[PDB]
DNA sequence: GCTTGACAAAAGTGTTAAATTGTGCTATACT
DNA sequence: CAATTTAACACTTTTGTCAAGC
């Protein structure tokens, strides 16, 4: 950078990551992946056919790739994440508006951070922070370890309410329970008509 | 087994759009350039300055110059070095550091 | 733990000696002033010469040089105090972060004229940087900074007492020491208890969550939803089976036309009557309705 | 600062570096703040001299 | 309602994440603990 | 069927005494 | 410690009320 700092650019982080897809053509990635397989006596011919869906996919549909870069990040309704103060005056709360919350923290701090010009040191730390607290909101434990809080427990992320077991596509089509119903046990009438 | 409640109550009454709220529409506009709008009531009062969806305090339209809203400026570290330096003692230290870089 | 990046990468710059602190502030506050001179010399003109101008802005940028340099030799002195504060209930790196904060105050407020290490002073801006972050930001819900320090002191004395006694104490026994009324004590500890997660497991098994079996109090009860609408419609049939005349005054003094109550005097705003009057008339229909003729219509649905 | 969508730097396959032509464990140290990368290099510009 | 005919799952950008919302979370408190009301700025702001 | 005089209880209006909340700073040395 | 918010209180204005009698 001293030397030559002039006639290249380089960076660190997801900016570094955003910036090299800006400028990104999708069109010649297409081609080269059809070329390579074009030329398939090549043992490349695998490795550029796997890569070929994902750039074919990202090239149809209009749509633009800058989506895996997030500039903004949305909240869930307080309703599905809420807190309830159960009899007794014990409150109740799910943990998601837990995870929020360190992302708010870790971010606030870093537009502090910023202001005030401190070295990269602490500035690359704190951006590192900022962006493990988003992938723990988003996907708990696709990290490593995963985030526990209160006790020995794993937080739940947004992920988990549609991954497992329990969630929107698991229970939902386990059916629900309906009102007008009852149940008992059943004896035998012979006297009974058929209906 | 256990029960609770959020944070509200719930109302059952039941009326209808018959019943209409004197009400105008404030335009604002932020820095980067977005605009919105805010429904008020008929009693007005419109405030100068709106935090608006995106989170700027855009300013209405209608006003040449909106209320001041002065504020006090901030501490710096330059004046809180001068609560502990004096001027005669900073000079004399500019003068002993550009006495090392004028030896070569 | 993946902190180790941050251990190993602070641990690329060496500790500084006792004469290389005073150097640096030194330096820091040289460029400061050169800095100063640039910015306020310029709103008179004032030409310096070119070798003047590019000696003062090396100073500048040494300065720049030397803060930063202050602050990465002694980055490392923040974690040995965060280690001591990890486990209260933010994040061990959350807190070497924010101490590094404070650090960052200490090195704009040290100076070497004190004659005392940099570590000296350091240490209190970063202890209580500490502090100050795991008060505000230690709880789910907020509880400012003095009722932390109450809470902090009431476990204090609790844990002590309980140790003596070898029981938890009742709450006068807390208040004999916390100089308060025992109602006060207990409601500090009613402030001092922590949310629940709502989603832990409930029944032994991973077969449902607590929140799945919360039953909501403020709920939306279908035979009072109708019923209401029901009365809504009893109530107007009584009303209507008077005179407008003097239907109007009811209707307008409990506010059934528009939602607004109205005083005696602005019904008289259409109907013209004096206030007195109006308040005659008021009873005059209120001992109307309660007769039994019209009561028993619509007595039962009080409860 | 942006952050990227973790589904996508993740996914088994990672289709961000699948599209961006960098593999797993290379990303990994971009994303992470552990290793620098070049994101242009002006070669007309340094060619000149 | 009711004469859904498909639907449609996409990338988001951040100007739809952007036009979704109401207004941002600028504080990471959620409720106060003596009045119990939704802070001004909070995870629960009303 | 209703106005007017006159009165007391209830409630707005503002001051301010008290309670609560936010904030900077503690200089042996400690990395 | 300063700043902000809550409440405690005195006074003014309004709301509700009784009787004369028109």
């Amino acid at each position: 950078q001293d030397r030559y700092g002039e006639y290249f650019t380089g960076a660190m982080g997801a900016e570094s990551i955003k910036k090299l897809i800006e400028n990104f053509d999708i069109d010649a990635e297409a081609e080269s992946l059809r070329e390579v397989i074009r030329s398939g006596k090549g043992q490349k011919k695998l490795r550029a056919l796997k890569r070929l869906k994902v750039v074919a996919a990202f090239q149809q549909s209009g749509n633009s790739p800058m989506g895996m870069v997030l500039d903004a990040v949305p909240v869930i309704p307080p309703e599905l994440r809420p807190m309830v103060q159960l009899d007794g005056g014990r409150f109740a709360t799910s943990d998601l508006n837990d995870l929020y919350r360190r992302v708010i923290n870790r971010n606030n701090r870093l537009k502090r951070l910023i202001d005030l010009g401190a070295p990269e040191i602490i500035v690359n730390n704190e951006k590192r922070m900022l962006q493990e607290s988003v992938d723990a909101l988003f996907d708990n434990g696709r990290r490593g370890r995963p985030v526990t809080g209160p006790g020995n427990r794993p937080l739940k992320s947004l992920s988990d309410l549609l991954k497992g077991k329990q969630g929107r596509f698991r229970q939902n089509l386990l059916g629900k329970r309906v009102d007008y119903s009852g149940r008992s046990v059943i004896v035998v009438g012979p006297q009974l008509k058929l209906h | 087994v256990l029960r609770g409640s959020r944070l509200g109550a719930v109302s059952y009454e039941t009326d209808r759009n018959h019943d209409l709220a004197p009400r105008q529409v404030a335009r604002y506009r932020t820095d980067n350039g977005e605009e919105f709008d805010v429904p008020f009531a008929d009693d007005a009062e419109i405030p100068g300055t709106w935090l608006c969806r995106n989170g700027l305090e855009g300013t209405l339209i209608e006003g040449d110059v909106p209320e001041p809203k002065k504020v006090k400026p901030p501490r710096t570290h330059w004046d809180m070095l001068l609560e502990r330096r004096s001027v005669e003692e900073l000079e004399e230290l500019l003068k002993e550091r550009l006495d090392l870089i004028k030896a070569k | 733990d993946s902190v180790r990046a941050y251990l190993k990468q602070i641990g690329k710059v060496a500790l500084l000696n006792a004469e290389e602190e005073v150097e640096l502030a030194k330096r820091i506050e040289a460029g400061l002033y050169a800095t100063q001179k640039l910015a306020e010399l310029a709103e008179k003109g004032e030409k310096l010469p070119v070798q003047q101008r590019r000696d003062m802005q090396w100073i500048c940028r040494d300065g720049d040089r030397a803060k930063n340099h202050l602050l990465e030799a002694n980055l490392r002195l923040v974690v040995s105090l965060a280690k001591r504060y990890t486990g209260r209930g933010m994040a061990f790196l959350d807190l070497i972060q924010e101490g590094n904060l404070g650090l960052i105050r200490a090195v704009e407020k040290f100076d070497y004229t004190k004659g005392y290490k940099f570590s000296t002073y350091a240490t209190w801006w970063i202890r209580q940087a500490i502090t100050r972050a795991m008060a505000d930001q230690a709880r789910t819900i907020r509880i400012p900074v003095h009722m932390v320090e109450v809470i902090n002191k009431l476990g204090r004395i609790q844990r002590e007492l309980l140790q003596d006694l070898g029981r938890e104490p009742t709450p006068e026994e807390l208040a004999k020491e916390m100089d308060i009324t025992p109602e006060k004590v207990l409601e500090i500890q009613q402030y001092a208890r922590e949310p629940i997660s709502l989603d832990q497991t409930i029944g032994d098994e991973g077969d449902s969550q607590l929140g799945d079996f919360i039953e909501d109090s403020e709920a939306v009860v279908a035979v009072d939803a109708v019923s209401f609408t029901l009365l809504q419609d009893q109530l107007q049939s009584v009303l209507e089976t008077l005179s407008e005349r003097e239907a109007g005054v009811v209707r307008l003094r409990f506010g059934l036309t528009d939602g607004q109550p109205r005083t005696l005097d602005e019904i008289g705003q259409v109907y013209g009557v004096t206030r007195e009057r109006i308040r005659q008339i008021e009873s005059k229909t209120m001992s109307k309705l309660r007769h039994p003729s019209r009561s028993q219509v619509l007595r039962d649905y009080l409860d | 600062a942006p952050v990227t969508h973790i589904w996508y730097f993740k996914g088994v396959p990672s289709r961000l570096g699948y599209l961006l032509d960098l593999a797993p464990k290379d990303l990994e140290k971009i994303i992470y703040f552990a290793a620098y990368v070049i994101t242009s290099v002006d070669d007309e510009m340094r060619h000149n001299e | 309602v009711n004469f859904f005919d498909e639907l449609r799952i996409g990338l988001a950008t951040a100007d739809d994440i952007r036009n979704w919302s109401y207004g941002e979370v600028k504080k990471p408190e959620t409720i106060n603990y003596r009045t119990l009301k939704p802070e001004k700025d909070g995870l629960f702001c009303e």
